[PDB]
């Protein structure tokens, strides 16, 4: 059963941002953070917790090919509108058990880099996000 | 030369379009009437020969109706009352052309028109496709229209007369979609038919109408070529496929015969170089997702083969490298293999309870 | 549609301070930190969050040729006025897609650096500051 | 105009303590921080900030050649008494456009090192200080 | 049986034949990673992508190199060509061929030449993709 | 056809001649960043810059690299030069100049010797731009 | 008209940046036309490409 062909490889994933699909994409991430306060009970030592609820977060970086992230956002926010986007991640390696894709959404992002470079430096752009929702579609 | 110092602003109200028309589609149409004769383009309503009579008018109009785009021009020619098809079809072979249609013909002419597009097809290798009323020609090129009493608005139209109509529609639609099942707002009613004949006709391979779902809408895209070889295949029946394919012939001109006809030897370093040069204009066209990856071009070692047993070489004992040598004096052999991808047309929906 | 060559470098960058072209840049960096504060709605598990408004940061770091930063502030500061500045940046890679130009605007410096020097190493300034406005000039 | 030879090298810098030139100088270092408070204005999303003064600070490091910081201020500092002192540094560079030259006025030290080495390591002693005002001489 | 001769060897580059060539070469060099499964003394490895290598050695009687890459070069727009090679050995049974594309230099030799000596020229090179033709 | 033979190699030095030289050599190297991009097995390269590299040698016949840069390198102000390379082998067809700007010494040499051997100084250097005359 | 005789026919160099100042001018004076409501504010001035 287990093999070292079966391990996923990150050179397959691809990533749709709005419905557009994105091909200068380095990495992308998301996970989820429970919220959990510790109770103690008379009569135990151990300690036992009460899961309370979860928040989200992510980053997405990607190389500076185009100035994309900058129409998406740059007008809307100095008025005072906040945009919402939905991303689906798709990872396809050949040699694994087939392929999984997941969407998450409700993404809002954290910030926006109107400029950055130095000389004899390639350009990348990081940018970090929340969301609230997901769904699951083809999991292995 | 120099003249005063000039400022000038222009204003313009360039905003005066609706449905614009598509970059591709062009179509030819020859008429017999007994004004306006020789070749009047029609680049769109405004500019239509006045001297016409009605009916020419009405088959111009009906062409003049696309799918989603409107064809990007008209080429009407226009012949004398009593003349053959002879010089109409000369002087077209110059200009160039997707589709030809006639609204007003006999038989008789019909055998001619096929027979020029099936020469023109194979012999000088030029692709185009016409569309006609009756013809059951067994070609690619051919396209067959055989619902009659089509009644637009209050008139009984002709087959013929509405293979005008069925060439704009087809001219119309853009190179992703398909002609299945486009709705017809014009027409009206159509003559009785059954559906197992109507299947059976379509089998035969046929263009015609058919009254399903909410309003009347075409059958099928296919062509009228009915049967397959082993080298021919079941992707040429479709419309939209082979389009696909005369686009692309069409444009690999200018990689071809620009430059590579009369100005280079022919060695078979060359015929290496030359297939190279196709093969990295293919990548292009897969990148765009025209087509489908995995294409490839080679020498097509069976036209060779047949070409070196015309004249006279034993081809026993020689290795299939050695062959591939041979020079072929002034006649160059390439195979290419790409595939394009068709449209929604059936679904097999199961539901588990 | 994607490849190596696109992605902009930043030897090809370029700096307008005040009107005045800087030469000797070695770094650019400007991004906008939004504040989002945490909102938790009854019946739902997944946190979200409110946008209330964005910070201006950034950088300029430049080769020691001449002391451009004193003869800008270095007198004015001690008075008691703070001046404001435009800058503007410029990355134009022949082999990308053109180039694009955004405007900095309402630039107020965080520092000002007298003297920096160390036996045996090349001198250098860097100068971040904080900004409120941007334009975008010929986006891509 | 913008060449490598026109960057300024630590080399070439000298420096001033008290009237004193200081020959076993190995860095020296000055700057100005700002206080700056964030103001937000009723209408608009971008945070401004108002400044209201600044604060001085640096430090020199130098070779342990010989005892010269304890005869300063090793006897005041006990007494009670803190002195206050003036500092110049100079960096003519051959190949830049000049010198430029600074006077550090009101210097206040940190703290005074007694003793410090190591078996096979070369002594060094650094100290940081604070100042308040400053002059410009001959600035490029 | 014969194993092939290099000296029928044949060079074409951006479409012009290179008369003066001594040797080619181009090579694909994989990128492995060690992966230790529970339970096994034997480590197994992934494989993660590839590099194309190679170069050319040829005699120095023009300036070729010059006139493919030089202005472009300053001019900050690298180029990329495709090179072709054939191997035809008489007394081999066939003969072999390979495109070689996405091309890309590694440097440039503005001039090289000692007392005694023929100068020679040789300029390394990566790439991405290849095509094979006539495959023995 | 015949391969230029280096000993018909002239060089020029700040406009003098250099009368004795036994070799000259001169090369840009590229700087490349490797790129992966997602969907592809083979990983390309960015270019971003490039590097000017050479040297010289040639024989102790005086001291001209003292007389060159001695003084203003103790001074504390380094020079920069032209130099001028030519090739033209009579057999060949054609000839080759070079004009290599903005070239920086890496080290002098004050004196080197050993019983029974001529003495020889090599001089490596780096050069920013060149321009050529006399194209093949 | 008015603006681009005064103070631009042949006192500055046919450059891209004095290009990008004018263009920058023409820009200004379109968004002074428009806080009196005459016109509408998306308006957008570039290089004419084609000719």
């Amino acid at each position: 059963n287990m093999e070292a062909r079966n391990v996923m490889s990150g050179t397959w994933g691809e990533l749709w941002l709005d419905g557009n699909k994105v091909a200068e994409v380095k990495k992308f991430q998301a996970k989820m953070e429970f919220t959990k306060e510790d109770i103690i009970i008379a009569g135990q030592m151990g300690t036992d917790t009460k899961y309370m609820g979860y928040k989200g977060k992510g980053s997405i970086t990607l190389y500076h090919v185009s100035s994309r992230m900058h129409k998406l956002i740059g007008e809307k926010i100095k008025r005072g509108s906040e945009p919402r986007f939905v991303a689906i991640s798709k990872l396809n390696d050949p040699d694994s058990y087939g392929a999984e894709r997941i969407a998450v959404k409700n993404i809002a992002f954290d910030d926006l880099t109107l400029a950055d470079w130095e000389v004899g430096v390639k350009g990348e752009i990081e940018a970090p996000f929340t969301f609230t929702e997901y769904d699951f579609l083809d999991i292995i | 030369a120099i003249g005063l110092p000039s400022i000038n602003i222009s204003f313009k109200e360039l905003a005066t379009t609706v449905k614009e028309r598509s970059a591709r589609g062009i179509i030819a149409m020859v008429l017999k009437d007994a004004k306006a004769l020789g070749l009047n383009e029609i680049h769109e309503k405004e500019d239509i020969p006045v001297d016409l009579s009605a009916e020419n008018k009405e088959y111009i109009n009906l062409a003049l109706m696309g799918n989603v785009n409107t064809p990007n021009k008209l080429l009407v020619y226009v012949i004398e009352g009593e003349a053959d098809i002879q010089t109409a079809l000369d002087f077209l072979e110059t200009k160039e052309f997707n589709y030809l249609c006639m609204p007003k013909a006999v038989e008789a002419d019909k055998t001619a028109i096929k027979n020029w597009i099936i020469k023109l097809r194979d012999i000088d290798k030029v692709k185009v496709k016409a569309v006609l009323g009756k013809v059951v020609g067994n070609h690619e090129g051919i396209i067959n229209f055989t619902t009659e009493d089509v009644l637009v608005g209050e008139k009984k139209y002709s087959v013929d007369e509405f293979t005008s109509r069925v060439a704009g529609l087809i001219a119309g639609t853009p190179l992703s979609q398909s002609v299945t099942y486009t709705k017809l707002s014009d027409v009206v009613d159509i003559p009785k038919m059954t559906k197992v004949d109507a299947e059976s006709r379509v089998n035969k391979g046929e263009l015609i109408l058919i009254k399903e779902a909410g309003a009347i809408r075409i059958a099928r895209g296919v062509n009228s070529l009915t049967e397959l070889t082993a080298e021919k295949g079941e992707m040429f029946q479709k419309i939209k496929i082979v389009d696909t394919l005369d686009i692309i012939h069409s444009d690999i001109r200018k990689v071809i015969i620009d430059d590579y006809i009369g100005k280079v030897t022919n060695s078979y370093d060359n015929k290496c170089l030359l297939i190279v040069a196709i093969k990295s204009y293919l990548e292009e066209l897969e990148k765009s997702a025209l087509i489908e990856s995995d294409s490839t071009v080679e020498i097509d070692f069976e036209a060779q083969k047949s070409y070196l047993k015309s004249k006279g070489v034993d081809l026993s004992y020689m290795t299939l490298q050695e062959i591939k040598e041979a020079n072929t004096g002034s006649k160059v052999f390439l195979k290419a293999k790409i595939k394009v991808l068709d449209a929604m047309e059936d679904i097999d929906l199961s539901i588990e309870i």
